[PDB]
RNA sequence: GGAAGUCGGCAAAAU
RNA sequence: CCCACUGUCCCUAUCUACUAUCUA
RNA sequence: GCCAAGCGCGACGUUGCUUCGGCUCUUCCUAUCAUACCGAAGCAGAAUUCGGUAAGCGU
RNA sequence: UGUCGUCGCAAUGGUAAUUCAACUUAGUACGAGAGGAACCGUUGAUUCAGAUCAUUGGUAUUUGCGGCUGCCUGACAAGGCAAUGCCGCGGAGCUAUCAUCUGCCGGAUAACGGCUGAACGCCUCUAAGCCAGAAUCCGUGCCAGAAAGCGACGAU
RNA sequence: AUGUGGAACGGGGUAUUGUAAGCAGCUGCUGAGAUUAAGCCUUUGUUCCCAAGAUUUG
């Protein structure tokens, strides 16, 4: 039921996670 | 198509306010108002 | 969502900025800006082009897997990304002043 | 040529958009404001989820541009009664507050370094002396007006502009018995009300202001304009260091656009996020005001939750949200 | 054999794909499509109502079987982790990057045997043999290059076009090991995919299917 | 035709030739029309990527010549920006010579394929190659 | 986009 | 008639000088 | 012509036979093509036909 | 109107929104079958109107930068040039259904359908009365503010 | 009419162009240099300026 960060800083957290 | 004044698009705008608009409203404005 | 790097400058592309380009191959550039766009136009190497970053570093001066989600997961990818960052930033300056000396 | 329900097209006779109309007054209702006072900024573009039920794009994300008005919290200096009599609407009397600050009184004088700054002297030193008159004025509003604005001030030093004069104006005190209203501008006295607790975030406004002037054409321009159904996207606070710091994007970062608000400078207090367009320039002095009928469609009660916010240069090609990651791509620089 | 149409559109091969393990439904339509799907397969294996590079025709974009699945590479991020986290765990979900991002309409893929476009890249064949753990044949359909949506293909048999030859018909249910039948759905659309989706033991069919094609369609499946 | 359409920059007016897509044998395709046009005085009709319009095949074969009948475009010169934000152009003006109905006359369409296109018309997407 | 303008390739660019 | 070309047109937009304006 | 309430006519009925010319433009009229709402018709539904109110808005 | 200024009141004048097809209600009502509705709710698109310049395109006297040609200083370099010599990019501004936003609510009626009800011991939508009812009408909202309409307030 | 005052420059941020002169053996110093409000932002930087003339007003 929580969302999650997909870019952060700079840099995808969902596609380097 | 029915323009703006169209009289039964009026009567159904009277309908809607009490269902989708009003309390949600007010009491929006309530909880702002507290604040 | 995605930000994407441009074909000819190599930079950060993020939403609504620059342009989107599609070959008949189907492969697809995108352009950080007008300048870069209007440079793929008459084909010039990035490489040969003084600014880019396919010359900085061809000259010496430089997951399709779905994951399922997780909470510890994403947290733990969050916290190492600064660090990641500040390795990379800190081995540029050791970079650069070797390039200096 | 265009409407007729425009012309004459002539100059608007005030540089700050007045309001010609607000909501009505509700007994049922509690005792709040409907209208505030911002300046604008600029604007910037969002990526936003787009929950609509029935729309082709439902459960994606589009792309917004998207008004930033700085408003900066609100002083209220006064209050104004008004009695309804069989010509209208009548001021009836009213009330200032003892002290005012130096941006409130610079709206009385043209010259204030050359005034020997005497507005409201005998005003607060009879304030001081006998609140008797006081008492008897706020009893006459609350048992004879039927209508309560209250004269509030916005304050212009906190803004980046060069104006230190503030534009005063009346919000009209929509809910609760006309006592409720008295007894809420009383306690409001002197005090500062701020949009966070007048708006909030997700409900449907108009703003209202003048256009800018593009000279003389074959007059066009600088005219006052009404903008109906303005949504609000975010309320965001000055102090707080997330305001242009989303959920799903986290990256701690300001409203201010990377290398400033092209001709406005730097958002520092609290700033609304409008979507689309809104008349007159940057720098200008805008009014928002609450709904006069409502009318919540799915457009205007869906939620949103925006996803990211650019502040890239807006001045020239800008390409880096903020020197931090622009630092962390780009190579050292010599500096 | 059951008959749905989604929205105005017997198509419903473009808007929606089956497989023998999961069913993907179009989102942002109409939910009738999904509860008709869920009242034949909901209970038995589990429907997503997703979308794929933001439109409706995720089932003729994306090709699978019940091992694996295939999505193309314009998929989001967003839509990847949506599709990962809706389906279960055992079914393995990979993005490729082919010059022909349709993998519903370049390929026809089968439980055990798959059918891929003459065109099809080396390293895609080799990520289908890898994901789909079948046996990919480089082959055509009718003579069209369009082989994933001018043929149907299940585990019980296959549909092709009426325009094939015997011998051409023969050699290609010998090399699917499984009966093929070349005919025609939803009164003569000659793209038997597009037109109709069957699983391993239900078959959906557009609303203007007629009862021969229907009746054909239940004795090739033998549902 | 399925769905709604967005606005969408308009980059095809009337008599122009644009290429043809289809494996159908036609080469060059002329508008003549375009469906579902306003009354708007002096405004020359005009196409854009999705849009059906009445065309013409110029270069072909004989007997797909001399019929003014239905054209759907797939691909657009002029850059226009979809809802999303990006902004796309395509090389050259393609299109697909299609029945009323709105079924693909064809059998094989060369060429990318425009995801409004592909979205809009089911049929399109069936006998599409690539959609980017 | 390319003469759809106008009674009309008048003027421009093309060569 | 075909081909090419172009703000003739859809549908106008921007820039420059002069004009136009005021002052003696 | 036949009737022919009536005041020699004689109504309604009935018998025969057969230079001008057009682009833009502004408004205006309704004697309404479309849009809105009604009435009728073997008007099942759909698509119509006829007739009203109606110049707000287009054409 | 003492004078100046601020905040307002509103007499009056003008007005603006138009049309379409898509979803659902449906393959239901209805129909031997062929076919096949509509209301509520919802999403888009045309025409028009008012704005705006985040993004995109256009624009070049930013004579901003770079490149080229030619000219002038004996040479090198160094510069400066050339009615804006030529070419590429080019902010800022302007601008584009070539870009983007927004476009409202109440009653009163006509046609017409009725209620009570006499005239006329029956009856009758009409005579006295009263409902329902058109994109119509009048307001609201929007624009202008009487430069010989006005109020409150501050200072003197 | 002395102040988070103003103006001149200057620094920084930001942008446009495309790696400057010069030095050495196309490469390095050099995404350096130049320009940057003329209707960009910011300034604990430097200097200077202002605590006035005239007019009208019960």
């Amino acid at each position: 039921y929580d969302r999650m960060p997909e870019l952060l800083d700079g840099k995808n957290v969902a596609d380097f996670v | 198509t029915s323009g703006p004044r169209d009289n039964n698009r009026n009567k159904w705008a009277k309908k809607h306010l009490k269902k989708g608009k009003r309390a949600k409203n007010s009491n929006f404005s309530k909880f702002l108002k507290k604040k | 969502m995605r930000v994407h790097t441009c074909y000819f400058c190599s930079g950060p592309v993020y939403p609504g900025h620059g342009i989107m380009f599609v070959r008949n191959d189907s492969k697809v550039f995108r352009f950080c800006r007008s300048k870069c766009h209007k440079n793929f136009k008459m084909k010039r190497n990035p490489r040969k082009v003084a600014w880019t970053k396919a010359y900085r570093k061809a000259h010496g001066k430089e997951r399709n897997v779905p994951v399922r989600y997780d909470r510890n997961v994403i947290a733990t990818t969050l916290n190492a990304m600064k660090r990641v960052s500040q390795v990379h930033a800190k081995r540029e300056r050791l970079f650069y002043k070797k390039r200096l000396a | 040529h265009g409407s007729l329900g425009f012309l004459p097209r002539k100059r608007a006779s005030r540089q700050r958009g007045k309001v010609k109309a607000f909501p009505k007054d509700d007994a049922s209702k509690p005792v709040h404001l409907t209208a505030f006072l911002g300046y604008k900024a600029g604007m910037t573009h969002i990526v936003r989820d787009l929950d609509r039920p029935g729309s082709k794009m439902h459960k994606r994300e589009i792309l917004e541009a998207v008004t930033v008005i700085e408003t900066p919290p609100m002083v209220v200096v006064g209050v104004v009664g008004y009695v309804e009599t069989p010509r209208g609407l009548r001021s009836l009397t009213t009330v200032w507050a003892e002290h005012l600050s130096e941006e409130v009184k610079r709206r009385f004088y043209k010259n204030w370094f050359k005034s020997k700054k005497k507005a409201f002297t005998k005003y607060a030193k009879k304030y001081a002396e006998s609140t008797q008159s006081i008492n008897r004025e706020l009893e006459r509003i609350k048992k004879y007006c039927s209508v309560v604005r209250v004269l509030a001030h916005t304050q212009i030093r906190k803004t980046p502009l060069a104006q230190k004069k503030a534009h005063l104006m009346e919000i009209q005190v929509n809910g609760g018995s006309v006592a409720d209203k008295v007894e809420w501008a009383r306690e409001h006295f002197e005090k500062t009300v701020d949009i966070k607790s007048t708006f909030e975030q997700n409900e449907m406004i108009d703003v209202i202001g003048v256009t800018r002037g593009k000279g003389n054409e074959g007059n066009a321009g600088y005219m006052h304009r009404t903008q109906l159904n303005s949504k609000i996207y975010r309320i965001g606070a000055g102090d707080d260091a997330k305001n242009a710091s989303t959920d799903f994007d986290a990256t701690e970062k300001r409203i201010t656009p990377m290398g400033g608000f092209v001709r406005y400078g730097v958002v520092e207090n609290d700033f609304v996020m409008l979507n689309g367009a809104t008349p007159g320039p940057v720098k200008r002095v805008l009014t928002l005001r609450k709904s006069l009928l409502t009318h919540t469609s799915r457009k205007a009660l869906e939620p949103v939750s925006l996803k990211w916010i650019d502040t890239a240069s807006k001045f020239g090609h800008g390409r880096f949200q903020t020197p931090a990651e622009a630092k962390q791509f780009l190579g050292t620089l010599k500096k | 054999a059951l008959r749905a149409q989604f929205e105005n559109s017997n198509e419903i091969g473009v808007f929606s794909n089956l497989t023998n393990s999961y069913a993907l439904v179009a989102l942002g339509g109409s939910e009738n499509f999904y509860s008709v799907f869920e009242a034949e397969l909901g209970d038995v294996v589990p429907v997503v109502h997703t979308t794929i590079g933001g439109t409706r025709i995720i089932g003729r974009l994306t090709c699978g079987n019940r091992k694996g699945l295939l999505v193309p590479s314009s998929t989001t991020d967003n839509e990847l982790q949506h599709l990962r986290n809706s389906l279960p765990d055992p079914v393995k979900i990979q993005r490729v990057d082919e010059r022909l991002s349709a993998l519903g309409n370049i390929v026809a893929c089968n439980d055990y045997v798959a059918l891929v476009h003459p065109d099809i890249e080396r390293e895609t064949e080799e990520i289908i043999a890898d994901v789909l753990d079948v046996e990919v044949f480089r082959q055509t359909v009718a003579g069209n290059v369009l082989t994933g949506s001018y043929c149907a293909l299940s585990n019980q048999g296959a549909l092709v076009h009426p325009r094939t030859s015997i011998q051409e018909q023969d050699e290609l249910s010998s090399l699917l090991q499984v009966p093929l039948v070349a005919g025609t759905i939803n009164r003569g659309s000659d793209v038997i995919g597009a037109g109709l989706v069957v699983n391993d033991w239900c078959a959906f069919a557009g609303l203007d299917t007629t009862a021969t094609e229907l009746a054909v369609c239940e004795s090739i499946f033998k549902l | 035709a399925s769905g709604t359409k967005y606005r969408m920059t308009l980059g095809l007016p009337v008599q122009a030739i644009m290429n043809c897509a289809d494996n159908s044998g036609a080469k060059n395709l002329y508008i003549v029309s375009v469906f579902g046009t306003g009354a708007r005085l002096n405004r020359l009709p005009a196409a854009s990527c999705g849009d059906m319009v009445l065309a013409t095949v110029k270069k072909g074969k004989p007997d797909l010549r001399k019929k003014i009948m239905p054209a759907i475009v797939v691909r657009q010169r002029k850059a226009w920006r979809r809802k999303d934000g990006v902004y796309l152009y395509f090389e050259d003006n393609a299109g697909v010579i299609v029945n009323p109905k709105g079924e693909m006359k064809g059998s094989a369409i060369t060429g990318p394929v425009a995801k409004e296109c592909a979205d809009l018309w089911p049929r399109i997407a069936s006998n599409a190659g690539t959609v980017v």
